[PDB]
């Protein structure tokens, strides 16, 4: 007695949040932003309104020096536009001291997969510099990099500090027929049992983020809860050992936009009507030492009302979102005594359903 | 608590091991669910609980049996090209791999398989097959079809499980073999997606058209089964017992006649005066 | 001698069409453009 | 069996044989008839009856699940002799009944 094997609904987290559309959100500390295009243009502008207003701008491969105009910052200007590189992209990074004096361009990127990456870090802004596959990390020394607005045009993905060998590596290459007797016949004899006993059980669940901000939920499911307790049913303490799992709930899944900042839950579990809590219990008692060769089982557990659960969204910045409502009456729907045979021991599992009745309030 | 009763007197049961081929045909079944959206995005692509039906010839005798299939355990990956309705974002790709394991429930229509009740031991001899996954067309209202090629997985035996659900007076069985399951080559490439080289079945193309995954191996099967040996029957439970032929009437004359030389005539003059009667005649025959 | 179940859940709001992000698309057939302005200004502008 | 296995009462032979035959009285819906009573004694035969799904197996004789299994009927053919006394008050006019 123990075991217990009902685990599913797996989980993947998205490792950099999924992809971004061109908007204004910027990366956190500890938090690189990084940036793919698909036709050249501009990229991003940092903007801290302050004395920051950087523009990192796409060029083509075998570009030289050109003079354009650009809506930068809502004031049309001219710049030139410059490749050394032959077949990588070139991520140029625009500074301007102020906004009447001139402006100037450095950062020269060369990358081909069309890959780069921003950081705000010790006192300085730290955007990829150099030449794939050396293309290093260079910094900016500044002042107000958290309020730095990153207005961008292209997709996105963040990614965590720890990982700038990802960022180095997405930015250098991208992405028979018969029977036989045993035993000799043996008295047995069907046994009836008129006793009643305590029963208590925990939750969990798998709380799967996604890799970056938080603000994108991957998932949020039930965990397998083991736990132990001891009862005191007619004068005899038992050792209860008890397992828990959830199969066949109702999920939700919730968009308050599709960008970083913005509030992304793709799919959360929620026990229904339809739901059923497999729970098995263990002990050492002489009546379920006995119960191997059972003929009939029947449980009378009476209703249980359960809460649900009431926790704030963990995301990094903003105001958290909360759970309350939803009871849920608990009504019985069997007992599966099922037992497993390996190659050479036998684990015994006990499974009593309970089917999940819902009712108010409203989560 | 504290109260329990008898409810019939002592049985006769002993165990028995079963020896048995079994051949095992399960198809695979995927969901392929549709989300909302203009038809990009899905639901779940996920398999799903595939039943059937065949005919046997295991031991000589014809054995019907229902077959259900299903996996538990996969991982489900996401895609997100974009979330714009126009776009490709797909919640779950339901995909076998180590972690994901076959349960697969039997009915078959055999005398064993019938007396595979209040079980002790089963052991499985069954064999390991691959198990490729094949292509499919996602829809989409505008672009070409996003495709899958490549993959395979093994299956390969584990621990059976038996359960009985019980329900007021009557045990529901629920047999469910296990097989791990193992990723090999090739791999799993998915058009206009980031996948590449993926390995796992997914839940798109599992069966690859296949027949049915023919596995055949035997199955040792101890289990207490009643049985009141040739016993608990009438005293006399067999055919009628023929009453042995008595005699030529010639010959036991014959020999009766023959009996004559051994008769003394004064004892026989004793015997005549004796009055025999109906007891005295008989007492002694 | 019937199956047993199996642990499966149910699809996760599927159907939920969420805030498509604002650019130049052509809308199919069949896809009415629910809107979600906050503020003055241009909403739409569908040119053909 | 609402639920499980059918159990099945299957098999039991017995063999007829003569043992006698006396008068007796059969009855109709209209009339009475002045039949003749033929008692046989059994006999059983290699054809044993089991109960399946059970653990009766190995018993012998008919039981009365389904005795005429399948048939329409039995037949049991031969010869019977009587000698019936009539009243016949001359040398002729033999009564016919």
């Amino acid at each position: 007695w123990g075991p217990g094997e009902i685990n599913d609904s797996t989980t993947v987290g998205p490792l950099l949040d999924g992809p971004y559309q061109p908007t204004t959100f910027n990366p956190p500390v500890d938090y690189w932003m990084l940036l793919a295009p698909t036709t050249p243009g501009v990229i991003v502008e940092g903007t801290n309104n302050t004395d920051r207003w950087l523009a990192t701008i796409l060029i083509e491969p075998n570009v030289q020096s050109e003079n354009r105009t650009y809506t930068i910052f809502g004031i049309q200007e001219q710049l030139t536009v410059s490749n050394t590189s032959q077949d990588q992209w070139k991520f140029i990074d625009v500074v301007k001291t102020t906004a009447n004096g001139s402006i100037g361009q450095y950062g020269p990127l060369l990358s081909s997969p069309k890959l780069y990456a921003v950081m705000k870090h010790n006192e300085k802004l730290y955007t990829y510099e150099g030449q794939t596959p050396n293309a290093t990390t260079a910094h900016y020394s500044t002042t107000n990099y958290d309020s730095v607005n990153m207005t961008a045009f292209c997709d996105f993905y963040i990614i965590p500090r720890s990982e700038e060998s990802k960022c180095t590596e997405y930015i250098n290459n991208g992405l028979a027929n018969e029977d036989i007797v045993i035993s000799k016949t043996s008295l047995w004899k069907e046994m009836q049992y008129n006793r009643d006993i305590t029963i208590r059980f925990k939750f969990a669940n798998t709380i799967i983020k996604s890799g970056g901000l938080g603000y994108k939920w991957s998932e949020i499911s039930f965990k397998p809860a083991n736990y132990q307790y001891t009862y005191t049913r007619d004068g005899e303490e038992v050792t209860a050992h008890t397992t828990c799992s959830v199969n066949g709930m109702n999920d939700f899944s919730f968009n308050g936009g599709y960008l970083p900042t913005d509030f992304v839950v793709s799919k959360f579990e929620v026990i229904k009507e339809n739901s059923y809590v497999y729970i098995d219990y263990w002990d050492d008692s002489q009546a379920f030492r006995n119960v191997v060769y059972v003929r009939s089982l029947a449980a009378n557990l009476n209703s249980v009302m359960c809460t649900g659960g009431s926790y704030n969204f963990s995301l990094p910045v903003g105001q958290w979102p909360v759970l309350t409502g939803g009871a849920v009456s608990l009504h019985s729907a069997g007992v599966t005594l099922s037992t497993q045979f390996t190659d050479f021991v036998s684990l015994n599992s006990l499974r009593f359903r309970f089917r999940l009745a819902v009712e108010e309030p409203h989560f | 608590a504290n109260e329990d009763i008898v409810i019939s007197k002592t049985s006769l049961w002993k165990e028995m091991q079963y020896n048995r081929d079994i051949t095992i045909r399960f198809k695979f079944a995927n969901t392929i669910i549709k989300s909302g959206g203009l038809g990009y995005k899905w639901s779940e692509i996920s398999f799903k609980p595939a039943n059937y039906q065949y005919t046997y010839t295991r031991d000589g005798e014809e054995v019907t049996a229902h077959t259900t299939c299903s996996v538990n355990g996969m991982n489900d990956f996401s895609f997100n090209g974009g979330y714009l309705p126009t776009d490709f974002v797909v919640s779950k790709f339901e995909v076998i791999k180590e972690n994901s394991y076959v349960y697969i429930d039997y009915w078959d229509d055999s005398q064993a398989f019938r007396n595979v009740v209040y079980v002790r031991s089963l052991a499985a001899n069954l064999n390991s097959v691959m198990c490729t996954g094949g292509s499919y067309n996602f829809s989409l209202p505008v672009g070409q079809w996003p495709v899958l090629t490549g993959g395979a997985v093994s299956l390969h035996s584990a621990g059976v499980t038996l359960s009985t659900q019980f329900t007021d007076f009557v045990s529901l069985n629920s047999l469910r073999f296990r097989f791990r399951l193992a990723v090999e080559e090739p791999h799993f490439k998915l058009t206009r997606t980031r996948l590449d080289r993926l390995y796992g079945l997914p839940a798109a193309d599992p069966n690859n058209g296949k027949e049915y995954y023919e596995i055949a191996g035997r199955f040792s099967l101890i289990s207490l089964v009643p049985s009141n040996d040739d016993y608990q029957t009438p005293i006399a439970n067999s055919v009628t017992v023929r009453q042995d032929l008595e005699r030529q009437l010639g010959e036991l004359r014959e020999e009766f006649n023959a009996l004559s030389q051994e008769i003394a005539m004064s004892q026989l003059i004793d015997l005549a005066l004796l009055p025999l009667d109906m007891f005295s005649m008989f007492s002694g025959i």
